[PDB]
């Protein structure tokens, strides 16, 4: 019955989020919300949906953390890049070496919180998953709490926007 | 394993009211001289541009955050010893002050690797390293720092 119903509409979920291009954008509403629950302990981080480089390319999602992680935790909103197992894998070449940009959307398109990071080969985090998730790899201080929380424009009409670019150049 | 490299943040705030280290970063002609400051400082008391390397300049409120790349252990080792008595920070005030045209630009420094706050566990030296350690560098260079090197460079060629 749930076991049932409940996987169903969870793939039509990933299937609904997914793009195979190499671009995400991810649409986080209820954001006050979510941001309280960061800031109590309660639910510190959240993931994204997964989306891939092209139709049989790499597996990857963001994870978000509205209160921060690490060098961050308390003081910004930390944003991480993870490399997922992918059906795919066999085919690809490992280590993960595409360039990733970040991004945090300006919805008056003015200034956007933006990170562009070229992956050190030598981390762990970019080996052929062994795993559902390879160890996230990211901005611990991506973008000061001020920014996000009062007088404003990233968080509108109580949601924001986070933007990926993989550069697909060599593949 | 294969070679002994680690990460970590050291933060950077003023202590006079103006030397704001954020707004000197993104003012366009002071950037690429606090860039120089910060490099000359690690070069001159941290370690060598080889041993020990800036991956990132996070301008976040109202201080600098550098993260850094260390090269051997036995050079972060050295880094260590350099933070807690003082000679980093003697060389900062100094590069930074003669970098904004100032007398003196006290500062008060911070150093962290992933949640771990060191500034706590000086004391340790081992500590210390296996929790820089624990920081894997998952990024190279950001394409700023390489943009202020080549505004660096031509600008001391005439």
């Amino acid at each position: 019955k749930d076991l049932a119903m409940a996987d169903l509409e969870q793939k039509v979920l990933e299937m609904e989020a997914s793009t195979y291009d190499g671009v995400f954008i991810w649409k986080i509403s209820d954001f006050p919300r979510k941001r309280q629950e960061a800031v109590a302990g309660r639910i510190p981080a959240i993931f994204s949906p997964a989306f891939y480089t092209s139709r049989y390319g790499y597996k990857m999602c963001l994870r978000i953390y509205l209160n921060g992680d690490g060098t961050g935790r308390g003081t910004h909103l930390s944003l991480f890049f993870v490399v997922m197992k992918g059906p795919n894998d066999a085919l690809l070449r490992w280590p993960f070496n595409q360039k990733v940009t970040l991004m945090l959307l300006d919805q008056n398109n003015r200034e956007h919180v933006i990170d562009a990071f070229r992956p050190d080969v030598t981390s762990s985090s970019f080996q052929r998953p062994v795993n559902d998730m390879n160890i996230a790899s990211g901005c611990p201080l991506f973008c000061p709490v001020s920014k996000m929380e009062a007088k404003n424009s990233y968080v509108r009409d109580d949601a924001i926007f986070i933007k990926a670019i993989v550069d697909l150049t060599g593949l | 394993h294969e070679e002994w490299v680690g990460s970590a943040y050291l933060f950077v705030e003023s202590s006079l009211d103006k030397v704001v280290l954020s707004d000197a970063y993104a003012h366009p002609q002071q950037k690429v001289a606090v860039y120089r400051a910060l490099q000359a400082a690690l070069a001159e008391s941290g370690g060598s541009p080889d041993v020990l390397q800036m991956l990132k300049i996070h301008r976040s409120d109202p201080q600098l955050i550098v993260q850094l790349r260390f090269c051997g252990r036995q050079p972060c080792g050295r880094f260590l010893r350099a933070y807690r008595e003082g000679a980093l920070r003697a060389a900062l005030q100094r590069s930074l002050a003669a970098a904004l045209a100032q007398h003196s630009v006290p500062l008060q420094l911070e150093l962290r690797a992933g949640a771990e706050r060191l500034d706590a566990l000086l004391a340790d030296e081992e500590r210390c390293l296996s929790c820089i350690l624990a920081q894997q560098p998952d990024r190279l260079r950001d394409e700023e720092l390489a943009e202020l090197e080549d505004a660096l460079r031509n600008l001391k060629c005439g």
